[PDB]
């Protein structure tokens, strides 16, 4: 945009900065040699030369002091234009006193180079301006160098110059963009990804305890990090002894929720076990979770606790507190009983849909009986508690009204581009220096030398295969045969690359080298000339980036300067003394110039690679919060919650089974390791079932949670939308599927269970019901109603291996031609007597 | 932080589960690697197996289909005293129920009887411990390594035992295997190393003790067909033992019963070329021992699909130099099957 590329080059302006300080060092150290060629050398008959040199040597200074003003950040561009003005101007005027015949052609081209390098990769200057300073200081050049074929080549010298100029010039300034752009991503995905750490954390901590949420933050399994990504699912339980299990339940929540519009009994509820879950994190209890109108905790699972016992009871009296609060404050009947049981608990997770942590043993049903024999307002206690409780509290003989127990009431820039780039201008320049070398010939009007057109023609073959090479890996044809190209690719690697690309930068000055054969110290215009044109093929080798640096500086070096130390004593005077000095200050431009560029490229391969790995890393942990959202939550009370701070909704027609496992506590034997192998058999059971949810037939199906060994799970929720081309009480028929599907599922557990059967009844009902959500900073999706205790009737009146359907079940599964025969009359707590079906024949 | 030493020699150790169908000899095989890699209720039940014994002969003279009488008639008021013991919770085993049960045990009615011990259910240590308690009709005798290996106690839930032969870990489960013991396996089917399956290859011509009409080595088939296709144990290996060598020759030498009477695939059947007999072998008794060996590997064969293997051998438990010998060759066994991981 603007204001982006704007602050690119506020990020980009301490590398700017630096190249300018280096530029005006280097035409001060140009300015110095030249003092003491002049000073000592030549020219020592006149003073003309020399003081141009030293003042702009100290005007040079003056601009390095320049820099570090604080007036500068803003005004880089136009120092930088100033400069080069000052340096087009005083070149023009040392190259202007000559052609007396003193100085040669091959010297103030060299300026000529050096100076049109500097514009174009250093001043950093927009391409318009920098290209037509370029060219009008190229042609007042030779202009001013004039004072029917030597022109013309040294027009076609400029030419070369001016491409590589212009294409060092676009590909390091697309090379600083793309850079700035990659941190910029890198610098966004690192913020982006603590928000997704945090609400990972949070969707964490909503299911698990303190203790096992800060053990799976640092990563201590990493199985588990492979498998959110062979015989026994994994599952962790830990059969802990001596906790205090608390329930609770809520006197009266029938008529307490009585003509509720869905919206306040959410809302009461909230504020209910707010209060509750303030109790829990006061008294040290852990809660476990919430289902209906009842409430448990633990008393010390993950922690080995001494005073549990008395943290439970405590809890337990805190929440007498907290109803009669209640009770008073809303002005809503209610109160509430608890049962309070020591013992031992295997603790830990099971199922993979909709997981959470619980607690299950033997003494979870004992407290879970002894808060049913319970007497509301007081916590109904046993011997296993009151065994160690020290007797400090208001008890009672807790006796039944029908076992030692209590009650308590208180107390561009592609990798692969840029190649097909540099070799498209490597080729070209190779060509019109090829062109150069064969318009010379304008005393012989057909080439006499034989080697020349030899290596013109061998090289101009092994470019023009390289460049068919890479345009056609770019452009993609497929012509041919590609599978030689697809293996040719293979073995172009590292050090192939350092080959191939030496021979690619070097051939130019072979094409040059090729006209030196014949002989050319007799004439004067032929020695400048091939000199001048092979310093103008020593400074094209800067191209090729992705190269390292000494090793084309290196090679720059030999075959642009080697053979001319071979050719200094072939006599060609002092031209000699000044073009080693000449082959001298290009070198150094060039070895500086091809050495920053390359650690340009090699920064932004290290951006691009950090960038990606950023891209990855939050692209794993937005995926591993979004599986743990779409867990806890499901997916259209996260859309209705994410726009808003609380949920609830009141359908009016949804189906709703459970589904309990009869027969499993005569597997539970405890005999072994507590018994927590029996447990990993029912965990691969319910993991079967949560398989089934996965169909793409059973989108639609919700699963609230698993109870113990029950298993509840209601549909009609998600579908807001009355379809086309489906029926308005379709997800009643596709939950009845459901349910035959996980009858199904047993058969197929029994097979690989030896001499023993689990069998599992469930129940069947639909009707109008209520969603909810109740926690915030925790979470829990939950519904209420009288479809649910219906249905929870429906299970627990029901007859093994059949399913159970109440009575309007029954009126609209009929119509969609399922059979079904009368079961019986069964009293129904609210509806009285009711009239069941039954599913097998 | 402690766990990733007891976590790795958790990987280091060995869990060798011994499963196979009632009175196969499991208990036995855990018996014998006590006693080669590592006190007076024995007597008791030493002689409960006696008594057991005994009384199961008493009774099962009138409980022959065609009833086996006493060869020698004068002992009935005997016969009356071991039915009037049959069903009594403790038994102090005055020296009148030594001389009772040596005065059965020389008679041949008695022993008549004996011999058709595959119509009803009787222990296998009975022809060893009537003349053994013979010799131990006293008390002050402590009981020799036999002695011990012989007695028969009912396994019931799942046992343990941890030994280490040459710095390597071994730690296996006894099961009891009884029909209704069954469920328990699966308990133990975590991170097991290898089976140990064991079936007593003699009781070819018995039945099983729940409903009088199966198979003992059919029942053992079946069990043998369902572990190997259970969908917990399809990449861990199963060693075979077949126990109860010794019983095989000699019900096979004394040629009353025929395994072509019970599995009549018997009769067309032929020892394999592969098969390398011990010395001094009748080969109809090698032909026997490989039938029952195929016939299990008929079983590991149709399935498996090259993820665990059935590695059969040859097993007298009773005796302690052939468990050494095969326990080297399974200790070199499972040092391979852990190293599959
Ligand atoms: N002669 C002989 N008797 C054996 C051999 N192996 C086991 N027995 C006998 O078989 C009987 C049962 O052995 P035992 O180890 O108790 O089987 P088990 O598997 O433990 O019985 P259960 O656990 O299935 S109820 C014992 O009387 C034992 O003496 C054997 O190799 N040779
Ligand atoms: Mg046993």
């Amino acid at each position: 945009s603007v204001n982006l590329e704007e602050a690119c080059m506020e990020r980009c302006f301490p590398q700017t900065q630096r190249r300018f300080r280096y530029a005006l060092f280097y035409i001060g150290f140009a300015c110095l040699l030249w003092s003491i060629y002049f000073g000592v050398h030549m020219k020592s008959k006149l003073i003309v030369m020399v003081a141009p040199a030293l003042c702009f040597l100290v005007v040079c200074v003056g601009f390095f002091l320049f820099t570090f003003t604080k007036l500068y950040a803003r005004h880089y561009v136009w120092t930088s234009l100033v400069l080069t003005l000052l340096v087009f101007a005083l070149t023009l005027a040392a190259q202007f006193q000559v052609l007396t015949p003193c100085l040669s052609q091959v010297g103030s081209f060299s300026m000529c180079i050096e100076v049109l390098f500097l514009l174009y990769t250093v001043m950093h200057l927009p391409l318009y301006l920098s290209l037509i300073l370029g060219v009008a200081y190229s042609v007042l050049f030779e202009t001013f160098g004039y004072h029917h074929w030597e022109l013309l080549s040294r027009a076609l010298l400029h030419l070369c110059i001016h491409a590589i100029g212009i294409h060092l010039f676009i590909m390091s300034q697309v090379r600083s963009r793309s850079t700035f752009l990659k941190v910029g991503q890198s610098i966004m995905h690192g913020k982006d990804l603590e928000v997704e750490k945090a609400l990972k954390e949070r969707m964490i901590h909503s299911v698990m305890p303190r203790i096992i949420a800060d053990d799976l933050m640092k990563q201590g399994d990493e199985e588990s990090e492979n498998s959110v990504k062979i015989a026994f699912r994994p599952f962790k339980m830990q059969q802990i002894e001596e906790v205090s299990i608390l329930f609770a339940d809520i006197v009266g929540f029938t008529k307490m929720s009585a003509n509720k519009s869905a919206h306040a009994l959410v809302g009461l509820l909230n504020d209910l076990f707010g209060r509750f879950d303030r109790l829990c994190e006061e008294t040290k209890c852990e809660k476990i979770s919430t289902l209906g109108d009842c409430y448990y905790c633990v008393a010390g699972c993950p922690e080995p606790r001494a005073d549990h016992a008395y943290c439970c009871i405590e809890m337990g009296l805190g929440m007498i507190r907290a109803i009669e609060q209640f009770c008073q404050e809303k002005k809503e009947m209610v109160n509430m009983r608890v049962g309070v049981h020591t013992g031992t608990v295997l603790c830990g997770i099971l199922g993979m849909r909709r997981f959470k942590f619980d607690v299950w043993s033997n003494d979870v049903n004992l407290a879970n009986l002894m808060e049913q024999l319970g007497v509301a307002g007081k916590v109904h206690i046993s011997e296993a508690t009151a065994k160690y409780l020290d007797d400090r509290y208001e008890m009672e003989d807790g006796k039944v009204t029908e076992l030692k127990t209590y009650l308590i009431a208180g107390q561009f820039a592609s990798a692969t581009f840029s190649s097909l780039l540099d070799v498209l201008l490597s080729t070209t320049v190779f060509l019109i220096l090829s062109i150069t070398c064969f318009l010379r010939y304008g005393a012989a009007s057909t080439p006499p030398p034989p080697a020349a057109l030899a290596v013109f023609g061998a090289a101009l073959l092994l470019e023009i295969l390289s460049l068919v090479v890479s345009v056609r890996m770019v452009f993609f044809l497929e012509d041919v045969m590609t599978c030689t190209k697809r293996l040719l690719e293979w073995i172009a690697g590292w050090l192939p690359r350092h080959f191939i690309g030496a021979i690619l930068v070097s051939l130019p000055a072979l094409a040059v080298y090729s006209h030196v054969t014949s002989e050319f110290e007799t004439n004067i215009h032929s020695t400048m000339f091939t000199g001048s044109a092979v310093l103008t093929a020593v400074v094209q080798y800067c191209n090729f980036c992705q190269l390292s640096s000494w090793m084309r500086s290196s090679l720059a070096t030999v075959v642009g300067a080697g053979p001319l130390l071979l050719l200094l004593y072939v006599s060609a005077s002092l031209i000699g003394q000044e073009v080693i000095l000449v082959f001298f200050l290009l070198l150094l431009l060039v070895w500086f110039l091809n050495r920053e560029f390359e650690v340009s490229y090699r920064l932004h391969y290290h951006g691009d690679v950090e960038a990606d790995l950023h891209r990855t890393k939050i692209q794993s942990m937005r995926d591993q919060a979004d599986w743990l959202l779409r867990n806890i939550i499901p997916y259209h009370v996260a859309e209705q919650l994410k726009v808003s701070q609380t949920y609830s909704k009141n359908h009016d027609s949804g189906g709703v089974i459970f589904a309990s496992i009869v027969n499993f506590s005569e597997f539970y034997e405890e005999n072994y390791e507590g018994g927590k192998e029996c447990y990993r058999v029912l965990n691969e059971l319910i993991g079967d079932f949560d398989e089934l949810l996965s169909k793409p037939d059973y989108s639609s199906i919700e699963k609230i949670k698993t109870i113990g060994a029950t298993y509840m799970a209601a549909s009609g929720l998600n579908a807001t939308q009355c379809r086309d081309g489906s029926h308005p009480q379709e997800h009643l028929q596709i939950l009845f599927e459901f349910a035959k599907e996980m009858m199904r599922v047993v058969d197929d557990f029994n097979n690989n269970m030896l001499w023993f059967n689990f069998k599992l009844r469930v129940g069947f009902n639909h009707g109008p019901l209520t969603a909810g959500v109740i926690g915030t900073t925790k979470l829990l999706y939950d519904i209420w109603g009288d479809t649910v205790n219906i249905a929870s009737r429906m299970d627990t009146t029901g007859v093994e291996c059949r399913i159970q359907v109440s009575e309007e079940s029954y009126r609209v599964l009929s119509k969609m031609g399922y059979e079904f025969d009368y079961r019986g009359t069964v009293n129904v707590k609210g509806k009285g007597q009711m009239k069941t079906y039954l599913y097998p024949k | 932080k402690q766990l990733q030493k007891d976590k790795q020699v958790y990987r280091a150790t060995h869990r060798l589960l011994l499963l196979g169908a009632g009175e196969s000899g499991k208990s036995t095989i855990v018996k014998q690697m006590r006693i080669l890699h590592v006190k007076a209720t024995k007597v008791q039940d030493i002689k409960n197996n006696l008594k057991e014994a005994i009384e199961t002969i008493v009774a099962a003279m009138s409980n022959l289909v065609p009833p086996v009488e006493l060869a020698n008639p004068e002992n009935q008021f005997r016969v009356d005293y071991i039915l009037s013991v049959m069903n009594v919770p403790d038994f102090d085993f005055p020296p009148e129920f030594y001389e009772h049960a040596k005065a059965l045990w020389e008679d041949e009615g008695v022993r008549a009887c004996y011999e058709r011990s595959n119509e009803y259910q009787l222990i296998d240590c009975a022809q060893y411990f009537l003349d053994k308690i013979d010799v131990i009709k006293q008390d002050d005798y402590v009981p020799s390594d036999q002695d011990l290996l012989r007695c028969r106690v009912l396994t019931s839930g799942i046992f343990e035992t941890k030994f280490q032969v040459d710095k390597v870990n071994f730690h296996m489960f006894d099961v009891g295997g009884q029909r209704d013991e069954r469920r328990k396996w699966i308990q133990c089917f975590n991170d097991v190393t290898a089976i140990i399956f064991v079936v007593a290859s003699s009781s070819y011509n018995m039945v099983i003790r729940e409903d009088n009409q199966t198979n003992r080595l059919q029942e053992a088939l079946n069990l043998f067909k369902s572990i190997w296709n259970n969908r917990w144990l399809r990449t861990i290996s199963v060693i075979l033992f077949l126990n109860k060598q010794d019983l095989l020759a000699e019900k096979v030498l004394a040629g009353k019963s025929k395994i072509e009477d019970y599995f009549p695939e018997f009769a067309r059947y032929t020892t394999p070329e592969d098969a390398t007999p011990e010395p001094g072998e009748d080969p109809r008794v090698t032909r026997a021992k490989y039938f029952i060996r195929d016939e299990f590997l008929r079983i590991s064969t149709a399935s498996g699909d090259g993820r665990h293997y059935c590695y059969p051998h040859f097993t007298c438990a009773v005796d302690t130099e052939n468990i050494r010998r095969v326990f080297n060759d399974c200790r070199d066994i499972i040092q391979r099957m852990h190293l599959r991981q």
